Order: C-alpha cells, then structure tokens, then sequence
C-alpha cells in the first residue's frame, strides 16, 4: 500500500488532521494504512476508521440516490444510455469502498477481537457495509448479500446483549442500525419496530446507574430509536 | 428514510 | 485523456448529472473532457466548467486554511513533521487542479475566445486561478503570481468596460473579485475598496434599463459588493 | 474574509 513507508503513530495523527480539515477520503487511506500496519485498534482509532468510511460512502450513497430517482424518471423521452453509465459508475466506486472496508475486517480486525468493545463493534460495521452493498443490489446477489447483513449483526447482537449494559452507546447504535437494516432491507417493519421499541425501553431502564456524562450519551441515540418509531408508526 | 447512528 | 473516447455531448450531459448529484470532481473531469475535444464553450458550458472546479478548488482551500492554521499555531509542542506534510500535500493537489485549469485556459480557451462574453469570462478565470496560486505562494514565486492575476483580471477588465454594461452579470463577477484580489492578495484595500464603490454607483445607475430577472440577476451580485464594503469599512 | 463571486 502507498502508506506501508508511514509510521503507524503518524498515519494516525493525520488522519485526526483530515477530519479536522473534512478530508475524509485521505482520512480512510490513512486509517486504511493504520490497519494494514497489523496490530489492533484502539477504541479511539476504531471510531476514527468508521467516521472517515462512513463519510465517503455517505458521500457515494447519497449520489447514488440521486441518480438513481432520476434514471427511474427517464423510464417511465429517452435520453441515451448516459444516465444509466453514470449511475453505475457511482455504484461500482460504492461497492469498491464497501469491499475495501469487509477485506479490512476480514483481514484480519474480526478475528483478532476478543473483547466484547471491538468485536461488536467490528461486527456492527460488517453488518453495515452489506447492508450499503444491498441497498444498491438487484441481481442473483442480492438475497446473499441481505443474509450476509443479517448474520453479522446478529452475531453483534448475541455478544452484546450477553457481555454489555442496555445503554452501552454501542449496543445502542447496532440495534438501531439492525432495525433500520429490518425496516429497509429486509421488508420486516414490524420487526424493526419491536426492536427499537425494546431496545429504548430496556436502555430507560437502565439510565439511573449512568453518570451525567454517560447519560447524555445514551440518550442521544435513544432519539433517534424514538425519532424511527415516530416516522414508523 | 429511516435515521441509522450517527458518528460520534 | 480518459475522457477521449467519450462523446461530447454525453460528457455535457454528465456534467449536468455530476452536479446534481453533487459529485463535483467527476463534473470536472467531464467538462475537461469536453474542452479537450477542441471547440469553443457555450454560455451554459463555461459555467459549467466554472462551477464543477470552483467547488473543487474551494474545497481544497477550505482544508489548507484549516490546517495552515494548525501549522502556525504549532510554532509558536514539538509534533514532528507531520503537521506540515499533510498541509503541503493538500496545497500540492490543490496547485495541481489550478494548473490544469490554467492549462485548459491556455490550450486553447482563451485565443479562440472572441467575443467580449466568453473572453471576460475567461480571463477572469485565469485571475481567479492565479489568485488560489498565490493564496499558498511564498518563495521566490508569489511576486510573479501575483502578478499573472493582476495582469489577468486587468485585461478582463479594460474589455469588460469597453463591451458590456455596468450592470452586466459577468463584469459585475470580475470586478468583484478584482476588488478580492486588491483587498486579500495585493495589499491595496484603498483600491478594493474604490474599486467595489464605483461598481455598485455605476450599476446602481443602469437598473433602469433591465427587465424584472436581469434586475434580480444584477443586484444580486450588487448585494455581495455592498456586504464587501460593510466589511471593509 | 472578502466574499468573492457566487457560482449561477
Ligand atoms: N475523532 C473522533 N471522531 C472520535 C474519537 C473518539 C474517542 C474515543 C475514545 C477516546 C478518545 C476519543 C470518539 C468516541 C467514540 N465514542 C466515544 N468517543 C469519545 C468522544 N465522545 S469519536
Ligand atoms: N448549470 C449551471 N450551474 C448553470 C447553467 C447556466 C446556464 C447559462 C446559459 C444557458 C443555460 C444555463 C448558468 C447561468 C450562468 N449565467 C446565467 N445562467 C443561467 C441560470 N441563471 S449556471
Ligand atoms: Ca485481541
Ligand atoms: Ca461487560
Ligand atoms: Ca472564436
Ligand atoms: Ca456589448
Ligand atoms: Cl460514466
Ligand atoms: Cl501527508
Ligand atoms: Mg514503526
Ligand atoms: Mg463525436
């Protein structure tokens, strides 16, 4: 890789510069090189591999969408193939950031995560990245690509739910992404709504042993398990 | 659409 | 180029889906695709060139002030070089896109460019990317720069005021950012400062003359020239 | 910082 010459401590430091500077792309590579350099992530630089990945393919999906509304228009005066080259041009730049970040954990972040912080968190995110690669999913692919999604955030689910308090900020965070992966993906709103429903419930419960710090974190994300239920229901 | 977690 | 064996007609027309969908570095690889098949610009094709690499270069100034900011305050703890790579390195990307954009404007925009509407608008870009040059420029080349804008933006001027009304959108965009470069680059704010006044005094006189959307078109650049003033004086 | 031209 062209930062296998950068120092592991260096490549970190500018990746907090080029978010500081909403580089995001040079953040990934540079979170990217950090990976390859071996060793485990801290909790610090794991938040920063997720910020600068999802970033770009927020960057990407949001295109996407874009084009793909108006190419959905145009097939309702037709207009050439443009339309439908350019979608797909967006989409395999989508689908190549989403394959970079599962060969990272794949190789080798998932299987050196023993402790309940890092494997759940590298799990979410596998969940997450097959659920970006279905969004924009039709052919024979599709139906593995959505069961890949399901099986990594219930393997996440499983380990938290067993190993982490109900309000643990990322708990949290895995169960609102597998309820939107429900709602979205997988055709099974009620299953979304029984899950945030649950979730939320179960983390109210548990606010009273947090500090005022902790507590202002949790109930961030329970907003926005509240913020779906209202647009759901 | 339905809002999934934000960065922290 | 990569863009050779692409049409330019579907270039255009994926210029215009890049910026819808806000993917602005692909919108400038489109139009300058579209200027290397040799023909003159349309009205609506320069601004689409415009525009695709303002966004880009405006978003590599944003990230160098951010982390030039970051340098200076370091030498005032010692953190290494770290710091002043990352900022050469977004300010050598960033001289990269204003030297193509100069390239294109010398091979062969400029010299086929003879009526005052896309000459003007031509010139004025050559200021302005001479301008982002100098923003970054400190060796023995900033005085040179420097004065590739000024030249730039003055013969833009002379035919702007030989050619066009004072009310005329694209003058009023030069003289604007003359006024910029006088106040920002050149150290002359008397002069940015006249400059703006009689801009706005001799628009101001010439509203008369305009239907109702040249009028909204006029004085919304009127307006920029005005909050200039405010802030200068 | 000066405001420069707006993009149409
Ligand atoms: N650079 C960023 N975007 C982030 C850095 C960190 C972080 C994590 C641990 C230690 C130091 C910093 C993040 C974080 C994620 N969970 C909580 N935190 C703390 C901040 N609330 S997020
Ligand atoms: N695609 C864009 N960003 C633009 C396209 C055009 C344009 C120009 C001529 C004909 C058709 C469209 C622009 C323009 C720049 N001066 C005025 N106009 C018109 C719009 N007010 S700007
Ligand atoms: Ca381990
Ligand atoms: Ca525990
Ligand atoms: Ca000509
Ligand atoms: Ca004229
Ligand atoms: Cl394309
Ligand atoms: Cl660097
Ligand atoms: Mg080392
Ligand atoms: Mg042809």
């Amino acid at each position: 890789g062209a930062m296998g010459s950068m120092e592991r401590a260096s490549l970190i430091q500018k990746a907090k510069l080029a978010e500081q500077a909403e580089r995001y792309e040079d953040m990934a590579a540079f979170m990217k090189g950090a990976v390859e350099k071996g060793e485990e992530l801290s909790c610090e630089e794991r938040n920063l591999l997720s910020v600068a990945y999802k970033n770009v393919v927020g960057g990407q999906r949001a295109a996407w969408r874009v084009l793909s509304s108006i190419e959905q228009k145009s097939n309702e005066e037709e207009k050439g193939p443009e339309v439908r080259e350019y979608r797909e041009k967006v989409e395999t730049e989508l689908q190549g950031v989403c394959d970079t970040v599962l060969g990272l954990l794949d190789s080798h972040l998932i299987k050196e995560a023993g402790d309940a912080e890092s494997r759940v968190f590298y799990l979410k995110m596998k969940g997450d990245y097959y659920r970006y690669l279905a969004e924009v999913a039709t052919g024979d692919d599709k139906k593995r690509i959505i069961d890949s999604a399901r099986s990594a955030y219930q393997e996440a689910m499983d380990i938290s739910k067993k190993e982490m308090p109900p309000t643990n900020p990322i708990r949290l965070g895995l169960a609102l992404n597998f309820s939107v992966f429900h709602y979205e993906i997988a055709n099974s709103p009620e299953e979304a709504i029984s899950l945030a429903k649950t979730t939320f419930d179960e983390a109210m419960a548990d606010l009273h042993t947090l500090s005022e710090d902790s507590y202002k974190d949790s109930t961030l994300i329970m907003q926005l398990l509240r913020d779906n239920l209202t647009l759901w229901t | 659409r339905s809002l999934s977690e934000r960065l922290m």
